């Protein structure tokens, strides 16, 4: 659904998604990472 | 008094994992939060969640942020001010964006009816069907004249329908039904000539000019919540120099009632890791002209002859705040520091290059410019490391890590998931604040025996180092040091990595 | 702005002549709206005009009036005593026996606006003829801390003067008609108020950094500032050069800061004063640190460890109550380049006096006087041993900052001298301040130093008046002009030129 | 009239004196000068 452009906005196999009611592009991040673009491991939570 | 204070997420439009998931954090998050630190955003909670949670939130520095959410009526009911120290998509203090379901139903009932005050940034309210009542407040009180001229915001009729507010609401005025649950003026129904806001309806009896949303009383100890500095119970726009003027000798004096600024509350001394300047107040950074000589037990500072020995910014501040980790592109920037002047990111994307963020794949062969860091004023994080090497290397000299800054508000040394065979640290003898997380290491030992508690100095600092190697699975690889260092552990094998020495040694190595 | 004075400061001692005392008294106060000092009025006759008193708007120190035989004392426009000094301890305002042997002096007192007394408690005592002042109820003019400490008990006598209008609340009235009832503002204010009230509701109070009253209810409504005074406003403390900026734990630029010179504050330190980081204009810089300026402004840093010697300076700190540099703690002057603060030698020292219990001066010791190379404040001479003709221990004196005058005017004062010659011949600039050099017999050469360029400040003058004279001293001295270019000089001597010629020098002008 | 105590207390030939009427000493000073003791000399006037 992202452009080739934000192929690679969410790291830590986030999936890329294209907001359509907002017009955007935001970043579905797999549990355990936060942040836009998933950067940071949620360090207080889980290992 | 003291509230409960929280971080506040930052991550705007972004889905933590599920709905489900993406709800935990929002609730493990803000649960009994009464103050937020950074920013409130509420985004894709679901048609039957509980956010009643969130009645506890009176104040947010930051913005709120409350878009793509099919729940039907949020509890922000005690929000009492938004300070709004950031803004969304810029000049947005609030932005309550496209509320529905794809049955045309979300978000209903937004009883903030004690948000009375919003500093700086401008509202945004648009494509939020089912939204009622809202569309009747008078911002032109909630918000500040300088703003209001930037803050798009309409409402549309749905196709479901709300009762009305009662006939006690002001101009119209009113978060929703309830009980006087009407907008109360405290801005406008103020008298000609008034400091700022007015309990007063209109009475020339309103409130003491350092005073957001409203006041129980007219002096300076009776308000809902203070403006700027909040000095024990009082509201100060400054805080009690330590040296006062004194007009009859011209000359200076000190001031009993003198306290420290830290932040905007008012303290009497500083924590001892901030920087104490002659000033009176607390600071994170001396001058770009000057030193850091702690003298009394207490950091302060002289200033240099123009540039100084080396005052590196550190990822995310200044001329970084926009990169989230040391690479390539400009890392140029830390060729010769020895001390860092804020946080140090080094990710996984650093060393892959982001195609996203136009940057080459960091060179290894660079990180061993950092060998020369003694310092880091701020927080240490390391999520990745090069994969042929077993040392966190460029770190050797790494002598203390202040913790002025920490992640997520808590970690101040923070080496998750690497495959380093150890730490390497071997020079660190200070983590001024902050709680140290080694986790996640695959093969990493010797870890687990460093002593910290001496390592250093403040109460509440905690020690997460789970999930790496084996203790009971480690000695087998004779991965170890515990015969010629000592009971404080070490940081590698070699007799140069102890913490502490049987029998003074020289060589920064003992034997 | 407001007419300032100096104000005498000299306590129940008489100036000459009832007269005389008069005449000076006028010449002080005419036309005065702020005393920076002190008020006192005492030794006025039966007959004598104080009608210029009416302009005095405030005192800084106290007021002191006692010893009068005159019967109406205008002060009718004073509205605050700040109460900075205090007179016999304890009190900003004193009314002292103001009667004549006839029992009949001092009758009316006008001071139907004074509404405020910052600082000390009020006297009243043996002032026969006093009339309606019996009435004022001060628990409005005094400050709570204070009336615990505060004397005053009228009397009466074989007259009487008219009573007062119905119209003066609880009887209280300082005069007659004029309407000078006692306009009150402190006991009668809304439970609830800042400080001081123009009205009674609770919403006619002024604002908590006021004297006496408000004209409105803001900070720039204000009858007289209650500390300090920003531009026409009245502030607690300065705007800061520099405010902490509570999100980034930093400290950021001056709103609209400004910096601090006694109770006004200015946007700039005048040139002569030092200039504190912190944003003030300070006389001196205190602990162990230097006085370099820099920006061409006088800062002062520290200096490595123990640094030098500090230098105090007759009239202040260890010499508050020292007249004059004297044998007995001359001492404290031995090896130091810069006297802050001020240094009187006065015909005291020299002859020793018998009332402090101090030795006479050994002339001998004002070589010690040799290593000052600046005076922060001023310098002021009646006396100087006779066997001598120059002013030698003052040979290095290289400036004169002027922060401190006497009288509030002289930063530099050579007069009564048996002296020849000055023998200034280090001196380079005398920052602010006029010199006065006069009542000098056989001083010669003076009349030609060209001072305009000693010095640098607006307005500087110099009365060098009745030395010895051009056309007199012409003969056994004066003139310098030869080696000496056309700019003058210190004395005869070579080195006593100011400016040589063609660079030549050698220490003098050869 | 004022003690052998307050005998030189007046300077510049000022003329002490008691003031019975506060029970005080004080000087009289010469035309000239000013100060509780006439201790200086009123430069701002002439010579
Ligand atoms: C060596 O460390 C690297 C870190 O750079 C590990 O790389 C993993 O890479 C995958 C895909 O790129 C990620 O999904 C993982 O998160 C990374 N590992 C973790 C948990 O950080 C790699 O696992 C390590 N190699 C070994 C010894 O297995
Ligand atoms: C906060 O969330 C936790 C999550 O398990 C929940 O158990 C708790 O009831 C909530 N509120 C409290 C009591 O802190
Ligand atoms: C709204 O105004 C602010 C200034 O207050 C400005 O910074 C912001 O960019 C404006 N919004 C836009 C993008 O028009
Ligand atoms: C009510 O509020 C509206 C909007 O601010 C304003 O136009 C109107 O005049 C107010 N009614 C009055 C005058 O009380
Ligand atoms: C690192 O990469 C970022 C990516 O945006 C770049 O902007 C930044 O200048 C680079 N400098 C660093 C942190 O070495
Ligand atoms: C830092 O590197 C520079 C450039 O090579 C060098 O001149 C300097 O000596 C190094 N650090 C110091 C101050 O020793
Ligand atoms: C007193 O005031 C009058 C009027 O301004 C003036 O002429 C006179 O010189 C003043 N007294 C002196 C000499 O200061
Ligand atoms: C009276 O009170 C004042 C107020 O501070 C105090 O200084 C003084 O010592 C007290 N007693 C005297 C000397 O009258
Ligand atoms: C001069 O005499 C005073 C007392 O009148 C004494 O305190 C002081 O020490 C003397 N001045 C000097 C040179 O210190």
């Amino acid at each position: 659904e992202c452009p080739l452009s934000h192929d690679g906005y969410c790291l830590h196999d986030g999936v890329c998604m294209y907001i359509e009611a907002l017009d955007k592009y935001a970043c579905n991040c797999v549990v355990g990472y936060i942040g836009e673009r998933c950067q940071y491991r949620d360090l207080k939570w889980w290992e | 008094e003291e509230k409960k204070v929280c971080q506040g997420t930052s991550n705007k439009l972004t889905q933590l994992g599920t709905f489900e998931d993406h709800f935990l954090s929002l609730q493990r998050m803000f649960n009994n939060c009464e103050v937020v630190l950074g920013n409130l955003e509420i985004t894709y909670v679901q048609r039957n969640y509980d956010l009643s949670f969130l009645k506890t939130i009176q104040e947010v520095a930051g913005y709120v942020l409350i878009a793509l959410n099919t729940v039907e009526r949020i509890p922000l009911e005690n929000l009492q001010i938004i300070r709004g120290n950031m803004y969304y998509e810029n000049s947005y203090a609030l932005a309550v964006l496209s509320n529905y379901d794809a049955n045309k139903t979300g978000l209903k009932e937004l009883p903030m009816r004690n948000l009375q005050e919003i500093l700086h940034g401008a509202v945004r309210f648009s494509n939020n069907p089912a939204l009622c009542n809202v569309e009747s407040i008078q911002w032109r009180d909630i918000v500040s004249s300088d703003f209001l001229s930037n803050m798009s915001m309409d409402f549309q009729n749905h196709l479901g329908s709300c009762q009305k507010c009662d006939p006690s609401c002001p101009n119209g005025s009113c978060w929703g039904a309830g009980e006087e649950n009407c907008q109360k003026l405290t801005k406008i129904i103020c008298a000609q000539q008034c400091s700022g806001r007015c309990r007063g309806k209109s009475p020339s009896d309103c409130c003491h000019n350092q005073c957001a949303a409203g006041c129980t009383g007219p002096r300076e100890s009776d308000c809902l919540v203070c403006r700027k500095f909040r000095d024990e119970a009082t509201c100060k726009d400054t805080c009690p120099p330590l040296m006062l003027y004194n007009p009859t000798t011209y000359q200076m004096d000190v001031n009993p009632e003198g306290k420290y600024s830290f932040g905007a509350t008012c303290v009497k001394k500083c924590p001892r890791n901030y920087v104490v300047t002659d000033h009176g107040s607390c600071v994170r950074a001396c001058g770009a002209d000057s030193y850091e000589m702690e003298e009394d037990g207490v950091r302060k500072c002289k200033k240099c002859e123009g540039p100084c020995r080396k005052v590196c910014n550190g990822i995310g501040i200044g001329e970084f705040k926009d990169s989230l980790s040391i690479n390539a592109t400009n890392i140029k920037h830390f060729k010769n520091c020895t001390s860092i002047s804020g946080d140090l990111h080094i990710l996984p994307v650093a060393f892959r290059g982001d195609s996203f963020t136009h940057t080459p794949p960091l060179d290894p062969q660079e990180l061993d410019i950092l060998k020369t860091v003694k310092e880091i004023t701020g927080f240490l994080l390391i999520q990745a490391w090069p994969e042929n090497r077993t040392d966190l290397h460029a770190f050797e000299n790494l002598e203390i890590i202040r913790g002025r800054t920490k992640q997520h508000g808590q970690f101040s040394l923070a080496v998750v998931s690497l495959n380093i065979t150890s730490l390497g640290l071997r020079s660190l003898k200070e983590i001024s604040d902050g709680d140290v997380i080694i986790s996640g290491n695959k093969n990493l030992c010797y870890a687990n025996t460093i002593n910290w508690k001496k390592l250093f100095g403040t109460s509440g600092q905690k020690t997460k180092i789970i999930s790496n190697r084996g203790e009971n699975s480690c000695k087998a690889t004779g991965q170890v040091c515990h015969a010629l260092c000592s009971p404080e552990g070490c940081w590698g094998p070699e007799p140069r990595d102890c913490v502490s020495c049987r029998n003074v040694s020289r060589g920064r190595e003992c034997v």
